[PDB]
């Protein structure tokens, strides 16, 4: 991920009043993932046979 | 006119044949089985990862 000018700038301080990065920005990146599983009812029990 | 009023003899009385207010017949509902859905837990099984 490459990111942008106004990030950069963003992260230091200093801007005026009601600027809101008045103070310095700092950033996290998340990453999720969706993904398909098989689950098997027997017997009263449940369970991943592939897992 | 051989009609006393004396002789308590009240009859023996009136057959109800039928009511004015049919009964209405309402369904049926019964209730849990022998298989009710009730916690025994005996087992708990154990089931082995294939992979």
């Amino acid at each position: 991920v490459t990111m942008s000018p106004e990030s950069v700038v963003a992260a230091a301080g200093g801007g005026n009043n009601n600027s809101g990065y008045n103070e310095p920005q700092r950033f996290a990146l998340v990453v999720i993932a969706v993904n398909h599983n098989v689950i098997r009812i027997m017997n009263g029990s449940m369970g991943f046979p592939i897992l | 006119g051989a009609n006393p009023f004396r002789p308590p003899l009240a009859h023996q009385g009136l057959s109800k044949a039928h009511v004015v207010k049919t009964a209405v017949s309402v369904a049926n509902r019964s209730a849990g089985a022998e298989p009710f859905v009730t916690r025994n837990d005996p087992r708990a099984l154990a089931m082995e990862l294939a992979n």
